[PDB]
């Protein structure tokens, strides 16, 4: 925040929906909870520009739960594959 | 199997809503020193067959109108809409079991407004259109407590699942607890339906035909029995047995007949009102009212230990 | 007391549905804070389990813990019951 | 990304097209203004309700309350215009041209 | 699949009985016998308008029958009324300002 | 298949934006609106918000788009224009249908597709969670969440709508 | 006399009697004679799911009792 | 407007101000501007005229315009990070349409078109409302986001405003159109010497402020709008003639004035980064707000334009303006160059 | 990167109490206070391990112990049982306070003969 009142005055107006790891009701967690807990204790702390470069390992898989590109990536080339397949008779998909 | 199921839903509501003209007109008739109708089929059993079929092969008159689509949309969206209003209401089982059927008859009865306005564009008469807005911004006012009133009921059944409401009220009716809200509740469906005293499109045009006319009237009628069906559920809430559901049925259905019969006592018994009365009637009377009984249903719960579960 | 008596008198008589929304509303925020069963509302809530209660790991000195569900360690529901 | 992201910010693209590119009626410009904000909440609620973020599915409600709240602002100035021009033309509204 | 078939059945079913209702035999074999200013009031639109900002602080409204399952009561009772009064308070206001007014 | 079910609905969604953009008459442009509501609110159903898609058939279409329709008929148009007789939006109208025709239609050959940014086409159900067996609605619980976490976002929201029943009555009284 | 308005009445409770009545029926049959299983919420949908694999004909209404123990 | 109206109004327009100023939520951030856009309006339209009606529309469609590709660029950022906080975003196309969107509601060019019109379109009060006090919100943004813009993209921008804000000044008689294409002028320092060292751009944002308030009262003083009927001051106020004689060389960018210590600052700034070419080239650049503002000065106070004969009645009565803080900001406009060392109070 | 580690088709393996969800429900607070131990440690593992590789040994053990709780109540109470859990099997939402007489028949009869 540009004036940082809240931490100021230990009042939560809106941290409290910043992050999905953070308290949610009933404990419900997110998807991706261990993920960003992760990038977040590595990136604690030591400013944005060191985290950019020693926190990536983090950030990069935190990044695939979001979107899951990599994973989808991945899906659509086995199943390119066994269209191919067949397509050429090589495989009887078991039951 | 289930289409069978959807069958026999529509067909015997535009069943009943043939026959509430004829017993609208009889009962009427009997408040008024006579009889009404009582020569076509006996004790006017056929009258609504013949109005039927005359309607249907009657010319169907419809001006040169603005807009072809919106013509024909204006019944579509009315009719449509009006058979969708049933198929989550618990007779005891509903046809569809929505956890947020509550919330679904508001959103569905919240589109009807359309129909009217889309018909005062095809008109292609701005007097009509001018019409048809003075009926929307009655109907959307009333809008207002509906949802303020549902939602002060709700907060002692503890859910949007229409058949909660029957657990509810499984030892004692709603009414008992709520009859204010249930006063204000009541006259909101007949400004709702546009009933007398609120029957002001009706009223000021004095002051559609063929099949296209009944099919706005068929509509109008289907409306105006699931409200009251949903009064029923809402204030009167009958006990299920599950091994005998059809004990529900017939009590739920005398409830639900009588309340509709209100609806014609009513309109025989009082004078109309003028539009900006009816509009002083909502926001200067029943909105501050439903305001304040919101605020109160909101706490008596929580003052009283008294919190429905939330399954 | 009298000159708001008096005010109470014609409003009562002029504006009865304003003054039954007033006298509603003042009650709705009024009363809980005057009622005894409001502090039972938190404690029913809290009661209703929603989650799994995940056991913890005995490391030998927490006698409070139960052991076992039907051990007489742990929150008791026999104050709802009654209620 | 999923599939259904390629559609949801076309439509918002082709709103926001809409949105830039007027023709005469302020109100038609006004209906692409909530086009967006009907993408917006379509996408916003798919992210939040997909990745089981809880809090944020108050979120679109938000979003919703206050967009509309902007509408009702947006069709009360064109009423004021239409009043003045007897339309609801953007072309009237060129004065501050001097 | 069910809810869609329901719905699909009755526009469906709504629509035939409206193409029916038009086109009937008729047994005859001769010829057949814009965007501007509305003259409505202002007070119309300040109605509607009126709606709609009502219908939004509904919206935040209807989640109270879960709030109330809470823990925290202490909190949403009091948001409950803080909302329900300023909705009085706008009432209030425009009842005060003659916007409920249909004279003049 | 009922497997592209979120998709096929997407498609929709953007046949009526591209409706309405290409603005015909506001009656009409109004119209695709709406359809384009009701379809979104269906893709926002099928990724299990309930609450959140009623909310867009309650306030977003039983709400705003009433008020926009009323408004339409009041102090814009009375009467449509024949749709698509302007030769501009039928050309705005063929050519959004035209570039969505093409995504489609890739998306669905190759199972993915590089439109500016790439996609894939796998169908969206391959995203979904596998494992939810809670006695409860999260998205319920989270919007309930409003009045136990949320305190200040009712606060400045509750004095918005409040500051707009204000404003709109100042700018309307000229 | 007022009770000639009584048939029309009847004819009307019928139509709206019928609705009720048929749907409970219908779930019967369809549900092996019990009432539809309700499933609001994904713990409901879970165990209904995982009777249907249970039940070894892939219906959630077969149950199976101590016989398969 | 009822004057406790009026009040609340105000109050809301620094509340949505505020709101983005200390939230940490990008929700609650749009929501600030949405609120502010929600209670600016009413006071643009306060005077009741097709001329307020069209200014208070076209900002209303430029402001939505711009929080509808913030709230996109929000969204964008939550599906990429699934994170709300305020603070560099995680996306590029992200950033770059937030930073669009910052622009348009700073009016920097090339989206500049609606500042000179609304500004000319609505009362002294509410233009001096509009660029001032609603700059405070955008550039706070700016403020936190900077460490991801795309240098080019702002630099690009910060240029354009400088050359069309010099440009567009040269053509105009009309005060709140010369009020306007000088403040997009001003934007464009401010923007150009955030990448480097945002301190700057707060020193160069509130000597902005004091500068542009004191204009603005000082018009609102005599009632002057246009050039001429500033030009009557000389023979009912010669002391209002010299304050605007003084303010207008500080805002010119003159030493010994307060005004040449954001240009002096900036030029620092980007020097110390290797930017040379850049500085040399703004600097000349804002002479032409210079040429308009000397120009000013000449049919104000350093000639004597002719006079009517109804002036002599005003003679007999004293200025009743409000002139808050007047007499405070005129000082701090001019003679605040020596105190320069206090900017760090900034940092 | 690596590869996932999964057990064999083998390693998972194990007898399936395959009732269905009345009979459970009927069964469950008995069979909560009876199998509480062997229950409770399995999900202790699932919390701490965050892993449902490194507990499947733990997860045998839960079967085991629910089958021999099945395989008591069939030898001694299975009557009463049958008809409990066929009274909740009826009711659509499978509720517990409808079939009070049923219950506290089969309640009888455990308490008696276990
Ligand atoms: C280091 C960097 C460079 C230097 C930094 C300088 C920063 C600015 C410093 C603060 C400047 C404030 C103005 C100086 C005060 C002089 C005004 C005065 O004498 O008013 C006396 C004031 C009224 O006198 P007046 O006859 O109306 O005319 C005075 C001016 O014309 C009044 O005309 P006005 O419209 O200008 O009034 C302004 C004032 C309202 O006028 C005031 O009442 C002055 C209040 C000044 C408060 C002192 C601030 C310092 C304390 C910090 C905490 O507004 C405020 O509310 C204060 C902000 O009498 C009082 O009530 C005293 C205040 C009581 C408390
Ligand atoms: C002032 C005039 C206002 C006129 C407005 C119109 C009002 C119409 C009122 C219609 C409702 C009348 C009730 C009709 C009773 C139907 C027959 C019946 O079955 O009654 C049973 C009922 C007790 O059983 P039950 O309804 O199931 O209540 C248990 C709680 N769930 O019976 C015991 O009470
Ligand atoms: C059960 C009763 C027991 C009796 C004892 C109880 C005592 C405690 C309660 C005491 C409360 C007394 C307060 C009553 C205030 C009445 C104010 C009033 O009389 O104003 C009426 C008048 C509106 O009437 P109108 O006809 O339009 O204009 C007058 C010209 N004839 O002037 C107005 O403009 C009306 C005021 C504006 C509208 C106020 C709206 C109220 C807020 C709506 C929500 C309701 C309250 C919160 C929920
Ligand atoms: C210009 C012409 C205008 C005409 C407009 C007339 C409107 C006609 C009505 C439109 C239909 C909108 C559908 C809204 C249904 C929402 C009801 C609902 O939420 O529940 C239905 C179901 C989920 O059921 P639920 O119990 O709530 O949750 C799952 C189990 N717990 O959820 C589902 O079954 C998923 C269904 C997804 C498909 C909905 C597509 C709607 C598109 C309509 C256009
Ligand atoms: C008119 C509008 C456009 C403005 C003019 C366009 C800019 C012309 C710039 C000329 C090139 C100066 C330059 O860029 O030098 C940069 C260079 C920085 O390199 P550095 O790492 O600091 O040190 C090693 C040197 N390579 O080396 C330096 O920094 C040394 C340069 C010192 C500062 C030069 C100041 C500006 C020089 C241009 C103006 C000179 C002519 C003035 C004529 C005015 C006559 C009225
Ligand atoms: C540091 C800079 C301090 C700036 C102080 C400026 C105070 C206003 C200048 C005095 C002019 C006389 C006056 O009372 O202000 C006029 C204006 C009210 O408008 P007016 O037409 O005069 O009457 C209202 C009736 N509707 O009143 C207003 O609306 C005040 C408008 C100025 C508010 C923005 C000031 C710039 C932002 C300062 C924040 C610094 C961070
Ligand atoms: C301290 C470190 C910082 C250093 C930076 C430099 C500081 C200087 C800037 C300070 C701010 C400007 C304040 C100037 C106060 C002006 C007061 C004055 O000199 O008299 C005004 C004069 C009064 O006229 P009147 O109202 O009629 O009363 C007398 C009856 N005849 O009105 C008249 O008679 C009209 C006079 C005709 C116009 C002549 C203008 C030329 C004189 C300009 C003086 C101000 C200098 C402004 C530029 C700054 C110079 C460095
Ligand atoms: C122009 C009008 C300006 C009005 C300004 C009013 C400011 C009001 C600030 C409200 C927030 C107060 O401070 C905050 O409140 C809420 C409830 O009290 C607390 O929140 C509490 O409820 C929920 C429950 O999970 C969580 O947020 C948290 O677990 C709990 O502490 C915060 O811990 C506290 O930090
Ligand atoms: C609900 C199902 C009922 C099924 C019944 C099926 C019966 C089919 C036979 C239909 C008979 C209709 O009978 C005919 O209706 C049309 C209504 O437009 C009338 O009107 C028609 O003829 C007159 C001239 O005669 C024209 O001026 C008029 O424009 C034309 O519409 C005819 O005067 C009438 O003879
Ligand atoms: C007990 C507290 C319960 C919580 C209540 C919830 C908040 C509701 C806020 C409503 C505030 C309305 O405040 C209301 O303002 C107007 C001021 O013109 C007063 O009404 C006044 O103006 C009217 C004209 O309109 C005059 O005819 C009347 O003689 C005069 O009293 C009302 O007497 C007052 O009630
Ligand atoms: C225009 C602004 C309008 C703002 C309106 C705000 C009105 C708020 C009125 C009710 C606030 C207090 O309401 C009620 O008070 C009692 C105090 O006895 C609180 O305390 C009660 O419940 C708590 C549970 O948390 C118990 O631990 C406690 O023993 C019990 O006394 C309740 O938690 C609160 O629900
Ligand atoms: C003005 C029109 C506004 C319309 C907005 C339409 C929605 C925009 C969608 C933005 C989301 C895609 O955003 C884009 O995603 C891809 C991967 O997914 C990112 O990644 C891409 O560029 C970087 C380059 O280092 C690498 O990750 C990689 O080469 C490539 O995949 C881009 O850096 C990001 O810009
Ligand atoms: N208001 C009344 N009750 N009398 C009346 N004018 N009824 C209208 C007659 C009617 C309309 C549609 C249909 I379908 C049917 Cl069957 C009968
Ligand atoms: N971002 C920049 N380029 N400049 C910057 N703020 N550098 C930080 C160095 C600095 C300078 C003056 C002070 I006083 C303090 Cl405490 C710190």
């Amino acid at each position: 925040p540009f004036f940082d009142v809240q931490k100021r005055l230990g009042v939560d107006l809106d941290r409290w929906m910043t992050i999905q790891s953070a308290e949610q009701p009933h404990k419900i967690p997110s998807r991706c909870h261990a993920f960003e807990k992760e990038w977040i204790e590595c990136a604690h702390g030591i400013g944005s520009i060191r985290a950019e470069k020693e926190c990536k390992i983090e950030f990069e898989d935190f990044r695939e739960c979001l979107l899951r590109q990599k994973t989808m990536k991945r899906l659509h080339a086995i199943r390119r594959q066994r269209e191919k397949l067949i397509k050429e008779g090589k495989y009887t998909p078991p039951p | 199997m289930f289409m069978i199921n959807i069958l026999m839903l529509i067909i015997p509501i535009l069943l009943a809503v043939a026959f509430l003209t004829l017993v609208e007109r009889k009962v009427l008739g009997y408040m008024q020193l006579r009889k009404g109708p009582n020569v076509v089929g006996p004790y006017g059993l056929l009258q609504p067959i013949a109005d039927a079929i005359k309607l249907f092969i009657k010319e169907p008159l419809r001006p040169a109108t603005s807009s072809a689509s919106m013509f024909i949309l204006a019944p579509i969206m009315a009719l449509g809409l009006a058979l969708t209003m049933w198929i989550p209401l618990p007779m005891p089982y509903p046809l569809i079991n929505m956890n947020l059927g509550v919330l679904f008859m508001l959103a569905m009865s919240s589109l009807a407004v359309y129909s009217i306005l889309w018909s005062g564009w095809a008109s292609n008469s701005k007097y009509a259109l001018i019409g048809a807005l003075r009926a929307v911004a009655q109907t959307i006012s009333y809008e207002v407590t509906l949802a303020i009133i549902l939602l002060s009921v709700l907060l002692m059944s503890g859910s949007f699942t229409l058949s909660t409401l029957i657990t509810t009220q499984e030892q004692m009716w709603l009414i008992l607890p709520a009859w204010p809200l249930a006063m204000m509740w009541f006259i909101s469906t007949l400004a709702e339906t546009n009933r007398a005293p609120f029957d002001l499109t009706e009223g000021e045009s004095e002051l559609y035909a063929a099949g296209p006319f009944a099919l706005f009237f068929m509509a109008e009628y289907a409306n105006i029995i699931m409200m009251n069906i949903f009064t029923a559920i809402l204030f009167l809430g009958t006990s299920h047995n599950p091994h005998m559901p059809e004990l529900y049925t017939i009590n739920f259905t005398i409830k639900s007949l009588l309340l509709t019969m209100s609806f014609l006592w009513i309109r025989a018994s009082y004078p109309r009102f003028r539009y900006d009365q009816l509009m002083h009637l909502l926001w200067k009377n029943f909105l501050p009212l439903t305001l304040a009984l919101c605020m109160w249903h909101v706490s008596l719960p929580i003052l009283t230990s008294g919190i429905p579960p939330q399954t | 007391a009298e000159r708001v008596a008096a005010f109470l008198k014609n409003v009562w008589a002029k504006e009865p549905v304003l003054v039954a929304s007033f006298a509603i509303a003042g009650l709705a925020v009024i009363l809980p804070t005057l009622s005894p069963y409001t502090k039972y509302s938190l404690m029913i809530n809290r009661a209703t389990p929603y989650n799994y209660p995940v056991p913890l790991r005995d490391d030998g000195n927490m006698p409070d813990v139960p052991s076992h569900p039907q051990d007489p360690q742990g929150p008791s529901l026999e104050w709802l019951k009654r209620l | 990304m999923s599939m259904v992201y390629m559609n949801i910010m076309m439509a918002f693209t082709v709103s926001l097209v809409g949105l830039l590119m007027y023709r005469s009626h302020l109100m038609s410009s006004l209906l692409c203004l909530e086009g967006m904000m009907l993408s917006l909440f379509v996408m916003a609620a798919l992210t939040i309700l997909n990745s089981h973020f809880t809090l944020a599915s108050m979120m679109p409600i938000i979003l919703l309350v206050f967009a509309a709240c902007e509408a009702a602002l947006g069709l009360s100035l064109l009423v004021m215009v239409s009043n003045t021009y007897g339309t609801d033309y953007v072309q009237n509204l060129n004065l501050l041209q001097c | 699949m069910n809810l869609m078939l329901a719905l699909l059945t009755n526009f469906t079913l709504a629509t035939l009985l409206v193409i029916i209702a038009f086109w009937l035999p008729q047994l005859n074999v001769y010829s057949e016998k814009g965007s501007a200013r509305l003259p409505f009031s202002m007070k119309f639109f300040l109605v509607a308008i009126t709606f709609l900002l009502f219908d939004l602080e509904i919206a935040l409204l209807l989640p109270l029958p879960w709030a109330s399952q809470t823990a925290n009561l202490n909190t949403m009772l009091t948001m409950a009324l803080f909302l329900i009064i300023l909705l009085a308070v706008s009432l209030a206001y425009e009842w005060t300002q003659k916007g409920l007014e249909w004279t003049e | 298949m009922m497997l592209y079910i979120v998709f096929i609905l997407s498609v929709i969604f953007v046949m009526g934006f591209v409706g309405f953009s290409s603005k015909p008459s506001p009656i009409y442009g109004g119209l695709g609106l709406i359809v384009s509501g009701g379809v979104g609110c269906g893709i926002v159903l099928n990724f299990g918000g309930s609450f959140l898609g009623l909310m867009v058939f309650l306030i977003y279409l039983g709400g705003m788009m009433v008020v926009f329709g009323y408004t339409t008929a009041m102090a814009t148009e009375q009467y449509p224009e024949i749709w698509l007789s302007n030769k501009a939006v039928l050309g705005a109208f063929v050519t959004g249908l035209l570039m969505e025709f093409f995504m489609v239609y890739y998306v669905l050959k190759d199972k993915e597709v590089e439109v500016v940014f790439e996609f894939n086409g796998l169908g969206d159900w391959v995203i979904y969670d596998t494992g939810d067996s809670g006695f409860f609605s999260e998205e319920a619980m989270g919007i309930a969440a409003l009045y136990s976490y949320g305190t200040w976002l009712v606060i400045v929201t509750g004095w918005s709508l409040l500051i707009g029943v204000v404003v709109i009555m100042e700018i309307t009284r000229g | 006399m007022w009770f000639e308005v009584l048939p029309g009445i009847a004819v009307m409770g019928v139509c709206l009697f019928i609705p009720g009545m048929a749907t409970a029926r219908i779930h019967r049959f369809s549900n092996g004679g019990k009432e539809k299983r309700v499933a609001h919420y994904p713990y409901q949908w879970y165990l209904m799911e995982r009777d249907r694999r249970v039940s070894g004909v892939n219906r959630s209404y077969v149950s199976k009792g101590l016989e398969n123990i | 407007m009822n004057p406790i109206i009026f009040i609340i109004i105000l109050l809301t327009i620094m509340l949505g101000t505020i709101i983005v100023m200390i939230s940490s939520h990008w929700l609650l951030v749009w929501i600030g501007f949405e609120m502010n856009m929600l209670a600016i309006i009413p006071i643009m339209m306060k005077n009741h005229n097709p001329r307020a009606t069209e200014a208070s529309t076209k900002y209303f469609l430029t402001q939505s315009t711009a929080s509808m590709l913030l709230m996109m660029a929000v969204i964008i950022n939550l599906m990429f990070s699934g994170q709300w906080t305020v603070m560099k975003l995680f996306n590029p196309m992200a950033s770059m349409l937030m930073t669009m969107a910052l622009a348009m509601k700073l009016g920097m060019a090339p989206f500049h078109f609606w500042v000179p019109e609304v500004t000319q379109g609505i009362p002294l009060s509410s233009g001096l409302i509009l660029l001032t006090w609603q700059k405070l919100a955008p550039m706070s943004v700016l403020y936190q986001i900077f460490p991801s813009i795309n240098l080019n993209l702002i630099l690009t921008l910060s240029v354009l405003s400088i050359l069309i804000g010099g440009w567009g000044g040269l053509n105009q008689t009309q005060l709140r159109k010369i009020m306007a294409y000088s403040s997009i002028a001003h934007m464009g320092w401010m923007t150009a010497v955030l990448p480097y060292n945002p301190t700057m751009t707060l020193l160069n944002l509130i000597i902005y402020i004091i500068m542009t308030s004191t204009m603005f009262t000082m018009f609102m003083a005599n009632s002057t709008t246009t050039t001429l009927s500033l030009s009557h001051t000389w023979n009912k106020t010669p002391i209002m003639t010299v304050l605007i004689l003084a303010t207008l060389l500080s805002m010119g960018g003159l030493p010994p004035l307060s005004g040449f210590m954001p240009k002096w600052m900036i030029i620092q700034e980007m020097t110390k980064n290797n930017s040379i070419i850049l500085p040399t080239f703004m600097a000349i650049t804002a002479l032409l707000n210079l040429y308009f503002y000397m120009r000013l000065t000449y049919s104000t106070t350093l000639t004597m334009f002719p006079s009517t004969n109804n002036m002599k009645m005003k003679w007999q009565f004293p200025l009743m303006k409000k002139m808050t803080f007047l007499p405070t900001m005129v000082v701090l406009s001019t003679m605040m160059l020596p105190l320069t060392p206090m900017l760090s109070v900034l940092e | 990167p690596g590869i996932v580690e999964l057990p064999s088709l083998e390693d998972l393996k194990v007898q399936e109490v395959k009732v269905s969800s009345s009979v459970l429900k009927a069964a469950a607070h008995h069979y909560g206070a009876q199998c509480d131990k062997p229950n409770k440690e399995f999900m202790l593992c699932r919390w701490e391990e965050k892993d449902p590789r490194r507990c499947l040994e733990e997860g045998k053990l839960v079967n085991q112990c629910a089958l021999e709780f099945f395989r008591q109540i069939k030898r001694h109470c299975a009557e009463p049982f049958t008809e409990y859990w066929t009274c909740i099997d009826y009711s659509g939402l499978q509720l517990f306070r409808r079939c009070r007489k049923q219950q506290a028949q089969f309640d009888e009869c455990v308490l008696d003969k276990l």
